[PDB]
């Protein structure tokens, strides 16, 4: 049994979703600074 | 073991679609931007000009 | 349709989950388990999946439905591809031709059967008739009546109608085909009057019928007539479309089917990972290597002579662990010896069993419904009879060995080999038996004897290495301790089993091995010793068992001679074709008995079988009964 497997492997690879989530949605509000700027 | 490797599998390439996805989300507020200022910036150019030499003219007519 | 790989399904014992989870475990194998207690909660099937799953049973069932209205078959094999699409298709057309076709050689057979069956009584009726259900001036009542109700109808009539009614028949056969015949308005009246007295206004029901008696008539002459041919074409279509088409009927067929399965094995383990057996998927590239070895103890599906045929499949029943104590498989060899044993005839026991075994080994078309006897072919079920075919051989070898039975007993009888009686005689060897008489037959009995008691010291070592080894201290304690009795038995014994030549090596010897006898027994506590009698009951039993097989045994060489030799009288010399009358006759008879006989060595094996001397059955208990496991 390698049961580790079943509650964590699936856990990591949540958390790999995630991370990128996070500073994905950042470079558009990088980009959103930036898009108030050029009108102002 | 491999079954958790097909988990595995699965993830990676949908990290790199969060990012495409994203990639065009931060582009797309820059280009929105770009066109936008530079059109309401001519429009303000054109205006004052021309709300300057209506009068010069309208002053050449005292 | 999953992922890329091929399913693979065995499920077997505790020991094979290992040795199994391991050869699929290291090649680049996929989503194996018991490895974890369900991280295929993390491979859980989609709906997808399992509609793909029911599009299969949909395909894989039409093909044998279809199949079987078409009347053949396929059977199913070892799974291969061809993509369900293709096989959907290939299932569709077939099916439309061969399941309208049965329809119609359906209606076409009806057709035949009322036509003909009509044609009779609507021709009757119809000549009568001159036409009048053609007439509303006058309306015809048609009805059949035999002749048995004909004063009785004409009464009800007569009593309704007076002489305002025409009441004519002419005979069908049994009765007469019959008409009243009413003037309009009296209609109601007329069918009222036949339903009082029982008959009632009669042609054929439904829309033929109502048509007149002399249309309906015509009709039935055609129809009769036609549908037989008609039928004929149809039946043709069907017989073509099985014949041609049986083969790829088939090859969807087991496509389909492999695919339904193995779409249900992803969706269990999916689901909920199983235990002791082993689920996977196997890649393409992995598939054949896991398969080749199997250890001897799962069931899949993938995607001299004498004495090794049956004792090859006890080997199976080996390799299962579940359990502290050696597998029970030393059956077949101890069966073997009486086996062929059983047989240990004379002139028309033992040595008329060849003709048998070269029929059954070999084919015999003899038979009405025995052809090949590699086809199994049978009026009792078929699917039985294939597999024991391999036994035809291992029978025949028996039928060979009862005959050489036949010359070692024949010692003690005729023959050569620790007795000097002629080494063959001259009339019907086997005339009268050395055995009928005493100092023979005596031999015999004790025989047996000993063979009983043979089979219980097997079992009572066998009881101590379960108890022991298993840890089943209860029992160890007592196969170990029952054994303490045995001494005093041979002392008490010896007094009559030799009578003279023993008695006196021991005697009241018994006292004090009876007390060895019952010391651990009473060490467990056991608030239930006294049921140690039971134990004893079965030596008896072991005895009486190979004595009965051994008694019938010698009756069916007995029935030889006192059915071809030697009995009328005091004993005769012509009673030999006296006897002859009867000596055809007694063969057949004797032949169909013996069969009961081996049924005996099975009984005594029973015995042992359950006694708890290496089992893992006991009234049930988590394992397959031996029932199953030794018949071939």
């Amino acid at each position: 049994g390698l049961i580790k497997s079943l509650a964590e492997k699936e856990k990591q690879l949540l958390e790999r979703l995630e991370a990128a989530k996070k500073e994905a949605e950042e470079r558009v509000k990088r980009a959103e600074a930036e898009a108030k700027a050029l009108l102002e | 073991s491999k079954l958790e490797a097909i988990l595995s599998q699965e993830v990676e390439a949908e990290i790199q679609a969060l990012l495409q996805e994203a990639e065009a989300k931060a582009e797309a507020v820059k280009r929105e931007a770009e066109e936008k200022a530079k059109a309401l910036l001519q429009a303000r150019e054109r205006a004052l000009e021309a709300q300057y030499r209506a009068a010069l003219r309208r002053a050449e007519s005292a | 349709m999953i992922a890329p790989m091929e399913k693979l399904v065995l499920a077997g014992p505790k020991g094979r989950a290992k040795e199994l989870l391991q050869s699929l475990q290291q090649a680049g194998v996929v989503h194996l388990e018991t490895l974890r207690p369900e991280a295929l909660s993390a491979y859980q099937l989609s709906p997808e999946e399992r509609a793909e799953l029911r599009r299969w049973e949909a395909v894989s069932a039409g093909a044998e439905h279809t199949l079987s209205l078409l009347g053949l078959e396929a059977e199913p094999a070892r799974p291969f591809p061809e993509g369900l699409e293709a096989a959907e298709k290939a299932l569709s057309p077939i099916q439309a031709h061969a399941e309208g076709l049965t329809r119609q050689k359906q209606e076409l057979e009806e057709e035949l059967a009322l036509a003909q069956a009509y044609l009779e009584p609507l021709e009757r009726l119809a000549a009568l008739a001159h036409g009048l259900d053609k007439s509303p001036f006058l309306r015809v009542i048609p009805f059949l009546l035999t002749e048995k109700e004909l004063p009785l109808v004409e009464e009800a009539l007569r009593k309704a109608l007076e002489d305002r009614y025409l009441l004519a028949h002419e005979a069908y056969a049994g009765g007469v085909a019959a008409l009243v015949v009413v003037h309009r308005k009296e209609v109601d009246q007329a069918k009222a009057a036949l339903s009082r007295a029982g008959v009632a206004e009669l042609r054929l029901p439904g829309a033929l019928g109502e048509l007149p008696l002399s249309e309906a008539a015509r009709r039935l002459k055609e129809r009769a007539e036609a549908a037989p041919r008609e039928l004929s074409e149809v039946r043709q279509h069907l017989a073509k479309l099985a014949r041609e088409s049986a083969s790829t009927l088939q090859s969807l067929w087991t496509r389909a089917q492999d695919e339904v399965a193995r779409l249900k094995a992803l969706e269990e383990l999916a689901s909920g990972r199983f235990g002791f057996a082993l689920l996977g998927y196997v890649p393409v590239k992995a598939k054949p290597k896991v398969e080749e070895a199997l250890a001897r103890h799962k069931e899949s599906v993938v995607y001299n002579p004498p004495w090794a045929k049956p004792f090859e499949l006890l080997v199976s029943f080996l390799n299962t662990p579940k359990y502290g104590t050696f597998d029970p498989t030393p059956v077949v060899p101890v069966f073997f010896p009486f086996w062929f044993g059983m047989i240990v005839g004379d002139i028309g026991y033992a040595l008329l069993f060849y003709l048998v075994g070269r029929w059954l080994s070999g084919y015999v078309k003899r038979n009405e419904p025995l052809v090949i006897d590699l086809f199994a072919l049978k009026l009792k079920p078929q699917v039985i009879g294939k597999l024991v075919h391999i036994l035809n051989w291992m029978v025949f070898w028996t039928v060979v060995w009862g005959v050489i039975y036949g010359e070692f007993f024949g010692t003690f009888l005729e023959h050569l080999g620790v007795f000097g009686t002629p080494e063959h005689p001259g009339l019907i060897p086997i005339l009268i038996h050395r055995i009928d008489t005493a100092k023979t037959a005596n031999l015999l009995i004790l025989l047996s004897v000993a063979f009983g008691v043979v089979l219980v010291f097997f079992g009572l070592a066998l009881r101590a290495y379960l108890g022991l080894k298993h840890r089943h201290m209860a029992h160890f304690w007592e196969g170990v301790g029952y054994l303490g009795g045995l001494v005093g038995v041979l002392a008490l014994a010896a007094s009559y089993l030799g009578n003279l030549q023993a008695g006196w090596l021991q005697g009241l010897m018994y006292l004090g091995f009876g007390v060895f006898l019952l010391a651990v027994l009473m060490s467990r506590i056991w608030l239930m010793i006294p049921e140690i009698f039971t134990q004893a009951g079965h030596i008896l039993s072991h005895i009486r068992i190979y004595a009965v097989g051994a008694a019938g045994g010698i009756l069916a060489g007995l029935l030889t001679d006192v059915g071809f030799a030697l009995a009328e009288r005091l004993g005769l010399l012509g009673v030999l074709l006296g006897l002859l009358v009867a000596g055809v006759l007694h063969l057949l008879i004797l032949l169909l008995t013996t069969l009961g006989h081996m049924l005996q060595p099975i009984r005594l094996l029973w015995v042992e079988f359950f006694t708890k001397f290496g089992f893992y059955e006991e009234n049930g208990r988590p394992y397959r009964p031996f029932k199953s496991v030794r018949e071939a």
